């Protein structure tokens, strides 16, 4: 009420932690800043076959992954490469 | 069978009318002033005292909120005004306490976090008001109550505002008795400091959690105390994020599951856009509107079945749905006649033999004066309206989107009448008689009591006379005064009313509807 | 209250029960009366109403004559304040 | 059989002694500085007001409530302090409302009524409070309510703090209401005008009386509809007219004059088709061993010394007899049965400073006083500061909830009575005014507030004594008593009897000599209403 | 305290006035030719007929009851009138049944008897009705059903109206069946002969007893049989004397206990003559009396507290005492208004609600005629109380002491309303309409008849049209008329009036009062 969410994530780059500061839109895209660069991002999940694809576009620019997340990766599979991020286990 | 074709409300507004530019432009200059007032009040104590906060490794009491919940679910907080310039010199941005409802593993509860960095979490008396109505709201829904408890105790320069009266600190655990007595869940999660009263709280609470080192009820309290040796503590935690993680987990194991009484149907969007209510609004309260109008980009599919239209036309009552759920609604369009009332007496009576919620549109001028209506008891009609709202067992909730003066008020489900929740738009008035009626009775009083006693009273004498009163009913009529105080539940942008709505009726359905008892309707 | 003085005080004169026809009269301008001493007779709806004296008061005039129709609560008989 | 010869409690205190002739002179003292208080607020608003009244014809307020009641019967009359001192330059005996219960017809009823001689009837922010606490006694007691209506509105110049809230002048409409749906018969009687938003009163009550010149009833006054329409009409003629008699309906009864109205009040209340019945064992009466006057001496006004508690009860029970219940566990604290005017009654009284048997102790005597349904009687005597709590007074803190979860929880009928100090958390585990006791008194030499005058003096003193040790500039003696007779002076005008009774926080400040009068009477009123059964939650073991 | 004094209803009569002669002298002829015609009714058969079933060693149906009910206790007699003139050419005196509420072991009972010197005991239609009221009024009382068995079996020749309906003779074993579930006792003497139907009375009942050589369920049936080898009887007598005695035996045994639920104050005699009832109302309806006169003469000590005195003055509500029991009285004194319906209205929850007995005085001429009254809804306000009067379930009694048309006999508690009793003075008028209204209404239709399709109708013609009409209303709106039906309980002298209310309010006191529910009350 009378003001936005804004979350804070962490994901781990090999043995880099980054820091996401996610914020919720009220049209249903979000705002996300990672250090000094902020993007645009919106997307949804659709399934072809037994596979989950992500459709999303980042500042515009619209792309299409196979996304498996699977204990604390994320697997990320697209035609340019494919990408894995740890999720931090808490204590 | 539900293929029938029906009509729906609603007309398309002029957006080139100069009336609309000018509705819009003044309408949106105050939901601007009501986002960057929150937006201030969302900082707490400010810099310094966050530094602190976080320096001690303990979360921001919002951040704590925003982990407690589920993953993007919405969160409907409560009287975020509370103490906005309630007190001369000292700032209390949203009374030191932070309420609201929301869902905490697929269940809706309530959430009280203390707010430490607002005067180091001390309880003023705003303050135990704010929890108060928080505890009312979750006792009348059965909605668990979660305290995130950090405090500092009782503002002992205010101590006779806080400790004595029945409404004062003391009812807090009353009220946790109380609940824990009916199968309301109390859980405490220590996360900070509590002290005297402040300790009762986890020792009340059915179950208990406390963080390893900030918590204290360290030698004389701390969670290695009480976990291991005196036993208050029910769960022992690490951090901040390890209590609120076991939070989740107390919430999940109390074998509770929703139940509706209310029949359900689809939800559908209304057919018009809820921002065209700016310009169909304004800000001045002089000029009349339609409500249906705001009924139309409120409903689902701006569906509206009208009770006796044409009857007592000044009051609008009918049955539509919100979210799938049913609701009647009550809302003024003029002045208040003794076929109004007679009108809205038989419609109550309706949506309480069908237990069906009921919702309130206040814009009230105040009732019809006359002669000849006194004759033909429009106070008794008037009161049949009071009487049937008062015992009206249906969850009840009220929006003011104009004034509210008077008897009018009272008519219409006003504070004083329970409803589950109440809300005012930014461009709301309230006081027991507008302000230009003080005025002008006033001016009738003193005129009379100069020329009656024979000393001239010139018009200049008037002013002198009226300015003050005006100044006065504008400055405690304005919805933060009304807000500041806790009087209504928050202050809504109007193209949130459908979604605040929504989420309010759905928590008021977790407690199953009773049967309503009248007393004796004088005929 | 008790001492009945006051079922004189409840109502200061007669009204017609309803709107009829007057068909006797029984009371001269100045006559002495006691309570129960018929003033008028109406037929309203062809219903006979007899009209009764409320007080022992004479009577200081009479507002309708025979033939006259009477309007509902409408003044019968003005007595002799006392 | 009930011919078994017991013990009995009390001993003769020693007149003789100094000490006994000091207190009982203190005590004297505040008696009779309490009476003539009360004897100028039975004035209501003074002669001119009281002459004018007259001159109209109408009765004077305390007048309409002698003949309403039984001839002879006693009436306990409630908050006769509100409004003591409340407003800065304005003077409002009582508030502008007496209250008080009385036997009309045989029936015990809460009578409130309206002193139109004190600003003419105005409804001032504590006349508010007055009468929504009586409208709380009458609805947990079920006992009618009969109002005798003559007001002149709200108070314009504080409308913030009377119209708004919930407990605010309309929720004086919704008790109405909730106690009419209840079968808690509701009488109006209109002795005078009633103003607008008044007019509901006579409205929503389930019979009404209005008197034939005085009364008028009117949602808006011939003012208001002389500003609305430009119309100018007089007041009986809008309302309160033989139309509200007659043409409007709104009254159901008409009434010549205001002894007239009163006897037609008790002709109503005798058709009410109602019967007490009791749910309590009933044993007959008998007057103590002791003389009650007697309290003067062995409690006195100071509060620091320390007094048995068993010697208060010894004075007030029937017969002075007293079962106690685990005395020599957590002696602290006196709990045990006794009758008073052949009610069955369980004791609470403070003896010392709370301690966790004495918390247990509580806890397990008001579950059983809950399981047989016998009403509860507190006496409070919270002790401040002095040598102080235990130093750790940590153990404390767990075993206190206990006995504040179980007394919320308790159904049976209770009353609290404060013969003296009243601080932080022990007043809420006596039942202080939060958990909702039928009844609340104090007597003329308690003190309440969030803790001791003392204890807030020396904390400070230590807080600023670090302040500035710790910050490093000398903080010296002279410096410390700028800090504590600030505070010390503060408290003990905060904690005054008087500041607490002006505001609605009890029910009545009452002479010693009196409590097992009044005992009586609250409690005969209270078995009104049947006993409920209790339910409690989780006792944190 | 009761000590204070109160003013009393009722003025003395002018007894010299010639009204009053002339009214006492109509009344009294009407009460004598009552009184002569039960006594003819009391002799049942005949001479014959009595002759012949005392040589078989019975007793009298009449002496039965006398010595079933306790020594000199009062016997309250149902429906003496039915069937009087009822079928053409076949006189049939009560019935052939009696039945009445009776003291046995101080008990009050309802008494259910076979005259089995009328027609040899057969069930006529008016029969089997007259039981079925009996049986209701117990059972909506619980007063134990004592059934005195001597019948001849269903009369053949009117079949049709007898065995197959639901109110027809199957009803009667249902009722014993239901009454028997709810703990009412069922007792049936079997004093002679019971075929086919009859045999189940017995055999439905709680407990039985059977005369040793008349009763027959001889060798096919008999008491032996039954007695000995069926098990059909549980007690065995020797002659009717014996039986009695039993069932007097069986009535001590049944451990019941009568309560009262309504407060009670020492019994007054009314403070004038109850004769003078006579010259006040007369026998000429179009005359109007002041119902408070017929009050004042069957109230405890002739006080009243009269409700809303001012306030729709054609209707007379208040308060009072009969015998210490606690009244609502409702009675009316002119022309139905909307005032007077709303009056009532309010009366009758009012009532409800404290638990207080009901007793309405229907003496009504129609409801108000006007183009003005209809637009105020006057139907909508006389609705509103006969949605009252039913749903109210404080036992109502029901006294017509005038005439009874249209819609004003539902809104006073008629027949339809299901009055625990309902009485009849000599001289009432029951009729859909009165016979006047039908005879000028028609003679508009048929002058418009004529008229409107040109060929003239005369006045002669007029009254070929009025005069069959009014005959035909006067002869079925008679009392007897009504009465020889079972639409009353029956005709009583109004100086009996005090003592049969009296007596009913006692029976209709055995039940507790339950708490009542309204409908919608269309405001
Ligand atoms: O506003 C100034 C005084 C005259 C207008 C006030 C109107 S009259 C109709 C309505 N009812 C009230 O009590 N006030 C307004």
């Amino acid at each position: 009420l009378n003001i936005s969410y804004t979350r804070n994530m962490t994901l781990k780059d090999g043995k880099n932690n980054v820091a996401i500061a996610v914020t919720y839109n009220h049209d249903g895209s979000y705002s996300m800043q990672i250090e000094d660069k902020t993007f645009q991002v919106l997307g949804n999940l659709y399934s072809e076959g037994d596979c989950t694809y992500l459709k999303c576009s980042v500042n515009g620019v619209a792309s299409k992954a196979k996304l498996i997340i699977l204990e604390n990766t994320i697997y990320l599979f697209s035609k340019e490469g494919s990408i894995e991020i740890d999720i931090p286990v808490p204590k | 069978y539900h293929g029938d074709s029906v009509a729906s409300l609603g007309t398309q507004p002029d957006l080139g009318s100069a009336l609309y530019q000018e509705n819009y432009k003044q309408m949106k200059a105050l939901v601007n002033q009501l986002h960057e007032r929150v937006e201030h009040i969302k900082l707490g104590g400010g810099e310094k005292a966050r530094a602190l906060h976080i320096s001690r490794g303990k979360l921001l009491p919002r951040e704590r909120i925003d982990n407690l919940i589920d993953p993007g679910s919405p969160f409907l907080e409560l009287s975020q005004f509370a103490g906005y310039q309630l007190y001369d010199n000292e700032e209390v941005p949203g009374g030191g306490i932070i309420t609201g409802i929301g869902r905490v593993s697929g269940v809706e509860c309530m959430i009280i976090a203390n707010d430490a960095t607002v005067k180091g979490g001390a309880y003023y008396p705003v303050t135990v008001k704010k929890q108060l109505r928080a505890q009312e709201i979750a006792m009348q829904n059965r909605l668990p109550c979660i305290y995130l408890v950090d405090s500092g105790g009782a503002y002992l320069p205010r101590q006779a505002d806080v400790f004595p009266d029945r409404d004062h600190f003391g009812r807090t655990f009353y009220n946790q008795a109380i609940m824990s007595s009916k199968n309301i869940a109390q859980i405490a999660v220590v996360m900070g400091s509590c002290t005297a009263g402040g300790a009762y709280v986890p020792a009340m609470a059915d179950e208990n959690i406390i963080v390893r080192k900030q918590g204290t009820i360290e030698d004389l309290g701390g969670a290695d105390l009480h976990c291991r040796k005196s036993g208050v503590s029910d769960h022992w935690a690490l951090d901040d994020h390890h209590a609120l993680h076991l939070t989740r987990k107390v919430v999940r194991n109390l074998n509770y599951q929703k139940k509706l009484d209310v029949t359900i149907e689809p939800s559908e969007e209304p057919l018009f856009p809820a921002d065209e209510l700016y310009g169909i609004v304004g800000a001045n309260l002089k000029r009349s509107f339609d409500v249906r109008e705001v009924i139309a980009r409120i409903v689902d599919g701006s569906r509206f079945t009208e009770f006796k239209a044409f009857y007592g036309d000044t009051l609008v009552t009918g049955f539509a749905r919100i979210f799938g759920y049913p609701v009647g609604i009550v809302g003024n369009n003029g002045v208040l006649f003794s076929e109004s009332a007679k009108k809205g007496t038989h419609f109550v009576q309706l949506c309480c033999q069908r237990n069906i919620p009921l919702l309130f549109l206040q814009n009230i001028t105040g009732f019809m004066v006359g002669r000849e209506y006194e004759a033909e008891g429009i106070a008794k009609d008037g009161a049949k309206m009071v009487a049937a709202v008062a015992c009206a067992q249906v969850p009840k909730i009220t929006l003011i989107i104009g004034g509210s003066y008077g008897a009018g008020n009272y008519g219409m489900c006003g504070r004083a009448y329970s409803p589950r929740f109440l809300y005012i738009w930014p461009n709301a008035r309230i006081s027991v008689m507008g302000g230009e009626q003080a005025a002008n009775v006033l001016a009738t009083i003193t005129k009379d009591q100069r020329a009656r006693e024979g000393k001239q009273f010139s018009s200049a004498d008037e002013a002198a006379l009226k300015e003050p009163i005006i100044k006065k009913f504008e400055e405690e009529g304005n919805p933060y005064y009304s807000s500041a105080r806790v009087w209504d539940d928050g202050i809504i942008d109007p193209a949130d009313t459908r979604l605040v709505l929504g989420l309010s009726f759905s928590a008021a359905l977790n407690a199953p509807i009773e049967k309503t008892d009248f007393g004796i309707f004088r005929m | 209250y008790l001492s009945s003085v006051s079922s004189q005080e409840t109502q200061g004169g007669p009204l017609a029960p309803m709107t009829g026809t007057i068909e006797k009269v029984f009371v001269k301008a100045g006559d002495k009366v006691k309570a129960g001493d018929s003033l008028m007779v109406m037929i309203a709806m062809k219903m006979e109403h007899t009209i009764k004296s409320p007080k022992d008061g004479t009577v200081k005039k009479v507002f309708y004559r025979e033939g006259a129709q009477a309007n509902r609560h409408t003044p019968l008989v003005e007595f002799e304040e006392e």
